[PDB]
RNA sequence: GGUUCGAAGACGAUCAGAUACCGUCGUAGUUCCGACCAUAAACGAUGCCGACUGGCGAUGCGGCGGCGUUAUUCCCAUGACCCGCCGGGCAGCUUCCGGGAAACCAAAGUCUUUGGGUUCCGGGGGGAGUAUGGUUGCAAAGCUGAAACUUAAAGGAAUUGA
């Protein structure tokens, strides 16, 4: 803490809500544009129709198709 | 600007301990100052201390002891109850055997092991050990 | 990487110093930044110096000296080997090479 | 580049002390007393050795070597060192004292004392270097 | 001293101080040592009190005696002025000395030949001495030197303030430290005067040598 | 230091500056214990008594060292009051 | 195999002369032999490796890998000491850990919580310990609690003795260098806190370069 | 791509845009 | 108003190319007066006020004191040197004060022994000082200022090599 009188808690305590908005995990969970874009919406699982069979490749140092669906 | 006399009086005092001088002038003087040190000379921290009086805000010489580890004052001066007086000696004392913690009551000027002796709150100062 | 406590040059509670310009190039350097030599020299050099002495038409003629004062930039005083780097510590002493030939 | 090597100024500066009185100022005689007084397994730094003893020489000849103590040398060194005088460098019937001293004195017991001669002081507290 | 008259200085004594210019200090002095200084001269010369002389050179006396083996007090002196000295005052008092180069580690390696761990070393001056009263500070044992109104005080336990850059007055504070600790022990009495002069400890330079030699020849 | 039944269990009680009054540390290898001799009045000379100060390695790096011995000394009547 | 001491405190303590280290501890003699310390507590001393750590320089050809290793000793009643010795070979490095582990041994001040009854147990009070970046803290704790620290830590801890403390540690407390001997700094430091059990006037003890001169100068020169 | 002429690059992309923009209004 | 210099441009070189570095010429500008703009590595990359904690030699201003030189001359006193002391100021050297990841810092110390007062401001790297909205400006642009998405590193001080 930077300032310390007796009667200085709306300055801290309104500092708090300024500054928890830098924080990324803060930003995320209290903000709706997160939980928009979710495909979920907030959900652990969910339910889909298969789409169609497809693999990707993996990435730089490994090397195999990953069998993946799309839903 | 100088905004508390205790404040600088106790890390002046806290410096020249720490640089193993004798003696050390403390340039404001207040009730409170000379009240604090004779609370800290009772326990045997500090030798006996003059202080000089010019028609001002007067000076005051203090003899030293090689004892005093820190001496150290609280801001603001919160108030606190016989239930959070516990909880205050935990967090700024070293052990729970030596070590004070200096607090304002109505009764006067005093430490806390006796100021919970005659069951009175107060506002926390400082401490030393 | 502080590398040295005055920034390479001697300003300290100016702010601003007027800049010059370099003799080898035309670089423009601040004034106290630049590496200035003061250079005294003969007109003749050392080797007509007893050309002209036994052909000048006065006795005991005093030779005139040239004065011109330089102004090098940081470039052009390393590549000419006006000056040179050294080592970390021996960075920090500031007395001028000897002064005796 | 003829430079000795350890091996050779090693040996060199071992002989010379133990055997100064042997040796001489010729190569070829003390060359003749390396060989019988130590065991060099051959010719050619026998020789090397024998030929830096013979510089040894001539150095020890004049004067003395820093690494190297041959006996004769040092029993004057503690001559030397041993020597007195017959009169004390610190017995003067003149003194030569400056006036402020004698204030410094006055303040002790020894406020004037039999040979003590009081001087002007230099007047110009120039005593500084000039700065440049 | 302790105020007491058989230690008091004598005239005898002040006017050898003075013929040696132990009293001259030098044109600095440092913060350390102001309380062992008169006043300052016209000159620039510092003037050293010769009271608080003799009374820190008899505290030094009775640190030395209290060291029962004589053995295991080390005395040093780098630069030439003192080396005679030193190798005079261990012949008189029983020190072990070390004169010429320190080899750093004499006191912290054991594994070196010339591994000594004294109990008290005597310095000539702390400026040109630092490396033993370094390597004092890694070994617990006091330190006493000979400081001018110059040389710093770090490491130093009994500063002894004198001429210390002086050839006669290095040795006429080694010739007197030496008879002190005589005198303490009771080897020597204090009602005559010692035989050893003052004249065999003080150096006597290369070029002074000849000029003798042919005057006594 | 002492428990409730009054037994020393400290494992050893340090040393202690005599200039400072801190605590010479196990590995304070910067410390000292200088012993200065006792003389008699009359003669002069050594008794076999002695004086024995401790000063801690901050004192003596800090270069204090000697005041600190120079005034512990006139203390104990060693150094004369005058000085 | 049998120990010939070069150095003068070891000549005494090989004469049966000096009672314990303790004794020596008392004028913070610097201990520069390995063997007045097993001869003292030989019987009780556990050595513990904290681990191998393998720096390396690169050279002009490949890298020039060194094993450095830690290790932790002490009796479990007032002693720890912490060696670190780098060398080519990781047996040598445990070797030559051990040997500088017992020359830096510090004893343990060890204090009570709350009221003073039975052996003490825990630090005397809340003592710091630094390097690097590690700040270490050790906190009085109530008798039965046991050691609260990180693994490392806690090891060094139980073999000093103390057998509950609080704890708290700031830094990259990963390096294990700097979080082994900053606990080993807050150890060390537990006899140079002044606590008012401590103002009694120190009466001084006669050294024993002072008290066994006799037998010093006799025995070996 | 140093930061001075990316900020630069940025300028002019960004007038483009503001330009293509009112344009449109 | 336009001497010099010189964005743009023109030509001559060089070059594999050379819309550049080099050379010659040269516009807007560079100068002044009156109005806008409000950004710079606008840096000490280091908020302001206050207290305390080592020395040393300097330098600038003012003040105080002191041997002695040198002018006016006709001595007082003012100037110029010299020797110190005090208060602010720009810095410097040294240091196991202490701190710091270190480089280093008498502050970047008096911090797990954590609280002198108070303001601004950071929360892995990118996207991005970007989109949009608002507001200021003649314009150029300034101020305020996201998200989706992407990624296990990006980075600081020091060490050994190349
Ligand atoms: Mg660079
Ligand atoms: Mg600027
Ligand atoms: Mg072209
Ligand atoms: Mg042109
Ligand atoms: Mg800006
Ligand atoms: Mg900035
Ligand atoms: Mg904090
Ligand atoms: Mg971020
Ligand atoms: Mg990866
Ligand atoms: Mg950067
Ligand atoms: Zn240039």
């Amino acid at each position: 803490g930077k300032c310390r009188g007796l009667r200085t808690a709306r300055k801290l305590r309104s500092h708090r809500r300024d500054q928890k908005w830098h924080d990324k995990q803060y930003k995320k969970a209290h903000l709706g544009t997160a939980l928009k874009a979710n495909p979920f919406g907030g959900a652990s699982h969910a339910k889909g129709i298969v789409l169609e069979k497809v693999g990707v490749e993996a990435k730089q140092p490994n090397s195999a198709i990953r069998k993946c669906v799309r839903v | 600007v100088r905004m508390n006399v205790l404040a600088d009086a106790l890390k002046s005092i806290n410096n020249a301990e720490k640089r193993g001088k004798r003696q050390v002038l403390i340039r404001p003087c207040s009730k409170v100052i000379v009240r604090f040190l004779t609370v800290m000379m009772k326990h045997g921290y500090i030798g006996e201390f003059e202080i000089i009086d010019d028609h001002r805000a007067g000076k005051i010489v203090v003899n030293l002891t090689g004892r005093l580890n820190k001496c150290g004052v609280i801001s603001p001066r919160f108030d606190v109850q016989l239930k959070d007086l516990e909880k205050w000696q935990n967090n700024l004392l070293p052990s729970r055997q030596f070590g004070f913690i200096v607090l304002t009551t109505s009764a006067g000027i005093m430490d806390h092991e006796e100021a919970r002796r005659k069951h009175t709150g107060g506002k926390i100062l400082g401490f030393f050990f | 990487t502080k590398k040295r406590r005055n920034n390479g040059r001697a300003k300290k509670g100016r702010g601003h110093v007027q800049p010059i310009r370099c003799t080898n190039c035309a670089r423009c350097v601040p004034k106290d930044k630049a590496i200035k030599k003061f250079v005294i020299r003969n007109i003749v050099e050392a080797a007509a110096v007893r050309d002209i002495s036994e052909a000048s038409v006065f006795d005991a003629y005093v030779l005139p000296k040239l004065y011109v004062k330089l102004h090098y930039c940081v470039s052009c005083a390393i590549h000419s080997k006006v000056v040179r780097n050294r080592s970390r510590e021996a960075r920090k002493d500031r007395t001028p090479p000897p002064r005796f030939r | 580049g003829r430079v000795r090597t350890k091996t050779v100024k090693k040996a060199a500066r071992v002989i010379i002390e133990k055997y100064y009185t042997r040796l001489g100022n010729d190569f070829h005689t003390n060359k003749r007393v390396c060989e019988e007084i130590a065991i060099i397994p051959s010719k050619k730094l026998r020789n090397k050795i024998a030929g830096y003893v013979t510089h040894l020489m001539k150095r020890i000849q004049r004067g003395p070597v820093r690494g190297i103590s041959i006996k004769l040398q040092e029993e004057e060194r503690e001559r030397r060192d041993n020597y007195v005088p017959e009169v004390s460098a610190l017995d003067q019937e003149i003194i030569e004292v400056d006036p402020d001293t004698k204030e410094m004195l006055k303040l002790l017991d020894f406020g004037s004392l039999s040979n003590l001669q009081v001087t002007q002081p230099t007047v110009g507290m120039n005593f500084k270097t000039p700065r440049g | 001293s302790g105020a007491l008259d058989v230690l008091q200085m004598k005239e005898e004594d002040v006017l050898k101080f003075l013929a040696a210019g132990t009293h001259l200090g030098g044109t600095n002095l440092d913060f350390q040592m102001e309380q062992y200084i008169y006043k300052r001269k016209s000159d620039g010369i510092y003037i050293i009190n010769l009271k608080r002389t003799w009374e820190k050179l008899l505290l030094a006396a009775r640190a030395i005696v209290a060291i029962e083996n004589p053995a295991d007090v080390s005395v040093i002196s780098s630069r030439n002025t003192g080396q005679r000295a030193v190798l005079k005052f261990a012949a008189a008092t029983g020190a072990t000395p070390i004169a010429g180069r320190f080899t750093p580690g004499t006191f912290t390696n054991q594994i070196q030949t010339a591994f000594r761990e004294p109990r008290l070393l005597v310095v000539t001056d702390p400026r040109a001495d630092h490396q033993p009263l370094t390597e004092a500070s890694y070994v617990n044992l006091p330190t006493i030197a000979l400081c001018n109104t110059d040389s710093p005080l770090r490491y130093v336990d009994i500063a002894i303030p004198c001429n210390n850059k002086g050839a006669h007055s290095v040795g006429l504070m080694w010739w007197m430290l030496a008879r002190e600790v005589l005198r303490m022990r009771g080897t020597i009495s204090r009602e005559h005067p010692w035989e050893v002069m003052p004249d065999l400890y003080f150096y006597r330079d290369p070029e002074e040598i000849e000029k003798e030699e042919q005057a006594a020849a | 230091m002492q428990n409730d039944a009054g037994e020393f269990v400290d494992l050893y009680v340090p040393r202690k500056c005599s200039a400072s009054n801190r605590i010479i540390g196990a590995k304070d290898h910067a410390s000292i214990q200088m012993n200065v001799a006792e003389v008699d009045k009359v003669t002069g000379r050594f008794n076999g008594q002695f004086k024995t100060y401790a000063i801690c390695g901050a004192i003596r790096r800090m270069g204090e060292s000697d005041d600190s011995i120079l005034r512990l000394a006139k203390a104990d009547g060693i150094v004369s009051k005058n000085f | 195999k049998e120990w010939l001491p070069v150095t003068k405190l070891g000549r005494l303590v090989k004469d049966m002369k000096i009672k314990s280290l303790e004794e020596i501890y008392l004028f913070s003699l610097p201990i520069k032999e390995s063997e007045i310390i097993d001869f003292f507590l030989g019987a009780s001393l556990k050595d513990e490796v904290l681990k191998i750590m393998p720096v390396q320089k690169q050279t002009r050809a490949g890298q020039r890998t060194r094993f450095k290793a830690f290790v932790a000793i002490g009796d479990y009643n007032g002693h720890v000491g912490l060696g670190v010795k780098c060398s080519k070979e990781v047996a040598t490095a445990i070797r030559g850990a051990i040997i500088l582990a017992k020359l830096s041994i510090v004893p343990v001040r060890r204090g009570y919580w709350g009221n003073k009854i039975g052996k003490p147990h825990t630090v005397p009070c809340k003592v710091t310990g630094r390097c690097g970046s590690v700040l270490v803290r050790l906190i009085p704790a109530p008798r039965g609690t046991g050691i609260v620290s990180a693994p490392v830590p806690k090891k060094l801890l139980m073999m000093a003795g103390i057998d509950d403390c609080y704890t708290s540690a700031r830094g990259c407390t990963a390096t294990l260098g700097n979080f082994a001997k900053a606990t080993f700094d807050a150890i060390s430091k537990t006899y140079s806190y002044l606590t008012p059990d401590l103002w009694k006037e120190t009466v001084f003890t006669k050294s024993p370069y002072q008290e066994f001169t006799d037998h010093l100068v006799k025995t070996h020169t | 791509m140093r930061a001075k002429w990316r900020k630069k690059r940025m300028r002019r992309l960004k007038r483009k845009r503001r330009k293509m923009r009112q344009r449109s209004k």
